[PDB]
């Protein structure tokens, strides 16, 4: 019945397919450039190229889900669109963007930096991650006040100088304290990190306060429903580590609606005689002014619920803050607690060590 | 439902939860994945001299730190549950369970204290008076075997090891040290686990003895021994702890909630029923609290585990007549980062207890109700990152603090007058140089993008999106609205083809999660959202929507007319069937 | 932290009961030797036992005798040293974690991560919660939302059916919108009901022996949709479709439908019949202390 | 899988009989009920009366 | 739509190596429905 041993090709024409249907929901509803697809094609074209430079029946083929993600990752980066990898963790962990199957019914990271020695990044595209709008992002996803986005970008210049590339690659896998932490959002965020943490823990002109700390925690901490937390909580729900999961269980009754508000909807985007049986089964028992506010709504709300503006343990304070901020970091950009604090660690002393 | 229409859908009662009430009491390879098998705190009242007098609530605790120490102190009740003053005493090693024991009202009201341990096993007597507690070790025993005992339970001290056990006996007071007869075993090569238990069932002389595949009567003064009716199949028994004066028994075991009692006078089992409640960690234990009244007499069942500070609780209630029913679920968490290792017990329900956690030397008074008529942050991790400072690495951090401090400063102050002149002829004439002087130099770099255009090895042109290297270019305008306008006409005027192309709003969705039509409205949003918040927010808004705008200025590759060139010329050096498997607009 | 009402896994698990068992059975062949493949864990398992209304348990009297230590420390390590290194050789060939897990359970250990603790993953986490929330709500009497959690989760391509008790009580108290609590419970006793290894039973099983659960659920429930009355004859013709005709429970539901069918030769055949059920549900089982209660309600009648 | 009633009508048209299964509890005993074994069996598939009483009409 | 269940009556059609069964009841008995077609009588 099934193809033998040259199914490599309906593999990658699965594959290639699989990838143009992602893209088809993307700039339809991601509202992307239509440039994308070309720069999408030259990618995949150049690495179909490479493994059919090297095809054979001796075949070593890693084709993977993180492959495809890879390639758009890849090639909105040359186009310096201000996507990030969390944006894409969100649409493929929210059965958006099609994902989670072959065909439905009918390590990022590392698989770009993997991608990006696998054709050469430094003289095809310009591998210059997005940066500014990366930090707004990061500013508006905490309460920050606008200043800490120049505060950080100081930084940032300070010990990068603006630079910020793709390969850590050579295709070597024995990697210890040479070369990693060298994706670089990584290391922005590990800067933002630092950044509300000197800067805040430091400012003897403690233009900002004993309390509006805690104002500020208490402020990011209320659980109130708009489409981002309520994302947020979605993707909670499939991260791998424990505390973060412990989340659902504290979930307020609005945050639960909806919760299963997005459940009926999205499960639609289910997956999978006996069959019909099970299709009257489940059909007997039924599967079935605006309220909860928007993004800058609720952002306003926060910096109002601080305008009250105008001790040593405020180093608590701090840290708690620095704490929640990081959580809220590990899930939304799929890594580990230790990963980051890899980071942060190495960057941290690679700052002190190039100021003292 | 079983008695009411066997007499001849829905509950008893209204839908009843749980709330908290806190108090402040005590404060003392490579592989955990797993642990081993131990329990740790006591608190009871005991009867220390009985000429007539009543009894006094103790706390028997563990002052650890380094392994080893043993603390009694009396605790005075009330309600507001404290001590008065310390007494402590060590043993040469590690502590693995402190209990204290008292048969019910058959008798005489009374105890006094024991304590098993990492080879050796002690019992204390105690008097006190004035507040201060003076107690007395009747002598251990090291291990006289190179074992290790499990549980202990008791006058009678009942010892399990590994297996195999022992009834034996204390002294009276003084120097004569405690001895046996009587013993026995359970054992199960196939029970990899170390932990077998034994605890008193009726009163006279019938044990039960514990491992997490079966359950074991012994009848000693006799000659018995039964395997109760489950064992070693679809779950281990996870905990027994005896409630009740003297007849009742609570077993945990995987979600079955079991309440064993007796029955012909002795030795029973219950298949009356239980609850089911939900897992596969093997650390799980159960206490019981018992409350009264004239109707019903029930039983709080805490079941609770190593892994999360949820505390998961079912009812059941003794009427008269050997009777008990059930009612549903209920289940509470408290603070994070932690877990628990005592939870232990003592028209609406108080329950309260006390609750130790996994490595915090603390111990908190509980206490729930009914209804309502009436983070110390030191993630090792974390802080370690956090400071990593001597004292020139404090200075050290404080320095570019001050230095990016001045420096915003000198952003400040040099924006601000850029924002004066707002709408000024002057600004008209910065926008317009500033316009078409980029439009040169953007002319400049597409010529030597004709004269490299042959490479089609690539598609990616040289690296391109800049303000194109004039850096007074950028940064001296104030108004968004005419900035964005500039942007307009420009993208207008190399509307002249094969050209980058990029359109701006359909991406600030990205951004705000909104569409977000103009450049402006953009401006908008985050001018409300920061205005809001430590303003200087008019200039720093301005300053930021003007530092994205710059970062995404589409300045960028020719276009289309030079995709589908490198798109087919690589599309050509991958031979044959792969020229095929290039393929797209599928369906 | 709530049993998972899905099939465990497929992973390494089985590599470790592999592991499991058979150093088990070689101990315990070196064991019985002194005292002189999924098909291994299956026969090493295998031989082994596998006022009111109780199903009374069976207590101690013709039960055994005493034991005297069979087990010093140089005798356990005897009987030890041998297979723990036959063991030795596939544990050469198992994965790491699951060698230091043999090393462990083999010392004594015990685990502390969980099978559900251990299985990552999107899916399965988000399914946890779906369920949490479930059985939350279930608990705060929260009937509607329940609900929707119920059929969220059913949706969902894995969950099996090991939740019903869930809807047997939701929908129970859920009077308003959709056909309920018989509807179910007399649905599942139609489907799984006949022929048309572990992850299994009590309260979910199938045929040729006793099915807890959906069975005697609405083989009560229904009878109290008769109390409902102050049906009966309907409950006891398909009541009296046996056999499993072990079920001596339903015996005692039948004796219960002539009861309350009983509530003039007619009303004495209906009494003549139940005297026939309790004591043809004498079968064993063991209900109704006195049936001489039950007789006196009989009397009572027999005026 | 949970088994539906045979109404008579579906067994005209089948052209097949219209039968009821058969049942018999057997008592196997051994040395005069030292050892005794009761298991239900199933002698096949009885052909029965219409509008009887083991009949659905 | 050439057929119908025996039973529930429902309309059904079918395919070349189908189950023969009601889609919805499964009675694996099936009818034959008439469809408009050109037949001629004589009315004597
Ligand atoms: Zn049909």
């Amino acid at each position: 019945k099934l193809i033998g041993h040259e199914a490599k090709l309906l593999f990658l024409k699965s594959f290639q397919f699989i990838l143009k249907r992602q893209i088809r929901w993307l700039i339809t509803e991601m509202r992307f450039p239509k440039e994308f697809e070309h720069v999408a094609k030259i990618i995949w074209l150049k690495i179909l190229k490479t493994i059919n430079d090297q095809p054979q029946e001796e075949l070593k083929l890693q084709l993977h889900m993180t492959s495809t993600i890879s390639i758009l990752y890849l090639a909105s980066t040359h186009l310096s669109l201000p996507v990030y990898t969390c944006d894409y963790i969100k649409w493929i962990c929210t059965a958006k963007m099609p994902y989670f199957q072959a065909s439905e019914i009918l390590q990022l990271y590392n698989k770009i930096a993997l991608t990006c020695g696998m054709i050469h990044f430094k003289e095809f595209f310009n591998s210059e991650i997005s940066c500014q709008g990366l930090l707004l992002k990061l500013v508006m996803q905490c309460a920050l006040p606008p200043e800490f986005y120049f505060y950080t970008k100081q930084v940032i210049e300070f010990e990068e100088t603006d630079i910020r590339n793709l390969t850590l690659w050579e295709r070597t896998d024995e990697r210890h304290t040479g070369r990693v932490s060298n994706h670089a959002e990584l290391r922005v965020l590990s800067y933002f990190m630092l950044t509300i943490n000197w800067m805040l823990s430091f400012d003897r002109d403690r233009q900002y306060p004993l309390k509006w700390i805690l104002s500020l925690t208490e402020s990011l901490t209320q659980r109130t429903t708009t489409s981002e937390s309520i994302g947020r909580n979605i993707v909670k729900v499939v991260y791998p580590d424990k505390p973060t999961s412990s989340d659902y269980f504290q979930w307020s009754e609005e945050e639960t609606l909806e919760f299963l508000k997005w459940m009926e909807k999205q499960f639609l985007p289910t997956q999978t005689d006996q069959k019909i049986a099970r299709r009257k089964l489940y059909k007997i028992f039924p599967l079935d002014s605006t309220h909860q506010l928007t993004f800058i709504e609720d952002l306003q709300e926060r910096y109002a619920k601080q305008t009250p503006f105008f001790p040593p343990a405020r180093k608590e304070a701090i840290g708690r803050l620095l704490t929640h901020i990081a959580s809220q970091l590990l899930v939304d950009f799929a890594i580990s607690k230790e990963q980051l604090k890899d980071c942060i660690s190495r960057i941290k002393n690679a700052c002190l060590h190039r100021m003292n | 439902v079983q008695g009411a229409s066997l007499y001849c859908t829905l509950a008893e009662d209204a839908l009843d939860l749980h709330i908290v009430v806190k108090s402040l009491l005590c404060d003392t390879n490579r592989l955990d994945s797993q642990y081993i098998q131990t329990a740790s705190d006591l608190r009871n009242y005991r009867d220390g001299t009985e000429i007539i007098a009543y009894a006094s609530g103790k706390t028997g605790s563990v002052l650890n730190i380094a392994v080893l120490t043993r603390q009694n102190t009396l605790h005075l009740n009330r309600h507001n549950n404290v001590t008065s003053i310390e007494l402590h005493s060590p043993i040469k090693s590690i502590k693995i369970p402190g209990a204290s024991e008292s048969i019910g009202r058959r008798s005489n009201l009374v105890g006094i204290i024991t304590e098993n341990s990492f080879q050796i096993f002690r019992i204390e007597s105690v008097h006190s008076r004035s507040c201060d507690v003076m107690v007395s070790s009747s002598e251990p025993l090291y291990f006289v075997e190179i074992d290790d005992l499990q549980v202990v339970d008791f006058q009678f001290a009942i010892i399990d090891i590994k297996g195999n056990w022992s009834i034996g006996r204390i002294p009276k007071n003084f120097n004569n040290q405690l001895i046996d007869n009587l013993h026995g075993t359970i054992f199960d090569p196939e029970e990899l686990s170390s932990w077998k238990r034994i605890e008193w069932f009726s009163h006279f002389q019938k044990i039960l003895v514990f491992d997490r595949s079966k359950m074991i009567e012994i009848d000693f003064m006799n000659n018995w021994q039964t395997e109760v009716v489950q064992a070693k199949a679809w779950s281990n028994i996870r905990d027994y702890k005896r409630i009740d004066d003297k007849n009742g028994i609570l077993l945990t075991s995987r979600e079955i909630i079991i309440v064993g009692a007796s029955e012909s006078n002795d030795p029973v089992r219950r298949i009356s029923w239980k609850h089911d409640l939900d897992p596969d960690d093997t650390t799980l234990r159960i206490t019981v609290q018992k409350v009264k009244k004239p109707d019903h007499i029930l039983l709080v069942a805490f079941v609770y585990s190593m892994r999360h500070k949820r505390i998961y609780m079912h009812v059941f209630s003794h009427r008269k007549a050997n009777l008990f029913q059930s009612l549903g679920c209920s289940t509470v968490l408290e603070i994070p980062g932690g877990t628990p290792t005592g939870i232990e017990t003592i028209f609406e329900l108080v329950v309260d207890f006390l609750v130790k956690l996994r490595n915090s030397s603390e111990v908190y008074y509980y206490a729930l109700s009914n209804t309502q008529n009436s983070i110390i942050v030191d993630h090792p991790e974390w802080a370690s990152l956090f400071n990593n400072a001597d004292e020139r690495e404090k200075e050290s951090i404080g320095a570019l603090v001050s230095q990016i401090k001045l420096k915003e400063r000198e952003r400040i102050s040099r924006v601000q007058n850029l924002i004066e002149h707002e709408n000024s002829h002057d600004e008209d004439k910065y926008l317009q140089d500033l316009g078409y002087r980029l439009s040169i130099a953007t002319n400049e770099l597409l010529e030597s993008w004709q004269k490299t255009k042959d490479e089609s090895i690539l598609s990616g042109s040289l690296s391109h999106s800049k303000l194109k290297n004039l850096l007074e270019n950028s940064d001296s305008f104030a108004s968004i609205p005419e900035f964005s306008s500039l942007l307009d006409q420009f993208f207008q005027y190399y509307q002249d083809q094969d050209v980058t192309f990029i359109g701006f709003e359909k991406l600030l969705h990205l951004f705000l999660h909104e569409d977000v039509p103009g450049l402006d409205i953009f401006y908008n949003k985050l001018l409300q959202c920061w205005v809001l918040v430590s303003p200087q927010a008019e200039l720093l808004t301005k300053e930021i929507v003007k530092d994205i705008i710059w970062s995404l200025a589409r300045l960028e590759k020719p276009s289309l007319f030079e995709p589908i060139q490198n798109e087919i010329s690589r599309s050509l050096s991958g031979p044959y069937q792969d020229i095929i498997s290039s393929w797209d607009m599928d369906d | 932290m709530f049993e998972v009402p899905i099939t465990l896994t497929n992973r390494k698990f089985a590599q470790r009961r592999k592991l499991k068992y058979q150093y088990i059975n070689y101990i315990s062949r070196r064991f019985d030797r002194i005292s002189k493949q999924q098909k291994k864990r299956r026969r090493e398992r295998h031989w082994r036992s596998v006022s009111f209304e109780i199903w009374r348990t069976v207590s101690s009297q013709n039960k055994q005798p005493i034991n005297k230590q069979k087990m010093t420390y140089h005798n356990f390590k005897k009987i030890e040293k041998i297979p723990l290194r036959k063991m030795e050789i596939p544990l050469l060939h198992c994965t790491k974690e699951n060698k230091l897990y043999f090393q462990s359970i083999s010392r004594g250990l015990e685990p502390l991560k969980t099978s559900t603790s251990e299985v990552r993953n999107y899916r399965t986490r988000h399914i946890v919660t779906l369920t949490d929330l479930l059985h939350l709500n279930v608990s705060r009497h929260n009937w509607s939302l329940a609900y929707k959690i119920f059929a969220t989760l059913i949706r969902i391509p894995g969950v099996q059916i090991k939740s019903l008790w869930g809807i047997g009580v939701e929908i129970l108290d859920n009077l308003s919108n959709s056909s309920s609590g018989l509807d179910f419970l007399q649905w599942m006793c139609q489907i799984y009901s006949s022929k048309s290894r572990s992850i299994v039973p009590p309260f979910q099983t199938g045929s040729r022996t006793h099915t807890a659960k959906f069975a005697i659920t609405y083989l009560w429930s229904s009878l109290i949709n008769c109390q409902k009355s102050m049906l009966i004859d309907k409950i006891s013709e398909w009541v009296l479709t046996p056999p499993f005709m072990e079920d001596a429970e339903v015996w005692f539901i039948y004796a219960s439908c002539h009861l309350l069918k009983a509530d003039i030769n007619q009303v004495i055949k209906h009494i003549h019949y139940v005297r026939t059920f309790l004591k043809i549900c004498l079968d064993k089982g063991g209900f109704a202390v006195p049936s001489r209660l039950i007789e006196n309600q009989l009397k009572s009648f027999e005026s | 899988a949970v088994e539906r009633k045979v109404y008579p009508s579906e067994s005209r048209q089948r052209l097949t009989s219209y039968r009821g299964k058969l049942l018999l509890k057997l008592k196997w005993s051994v040395n005069n009920g030292e050892e005794n074994l009761f298991e239900v069996r199933d002698c096949g598939g009885l052909p029965v009366m219409l509008q009887s009483n083991r009949c659905h009409l | 739509l050439k057929y119908i269940c025996a039973e529930c009556s429902s309309k059904l059609s079918l395919s070349r190596t189908d189950a023969v069964r009601c889609k919805d009841c499964g009675h694996r008995i099936l009818l034959k429905a008439r469809t408009k077609r050109l037949v001629q009588f004589e009315a004597r």
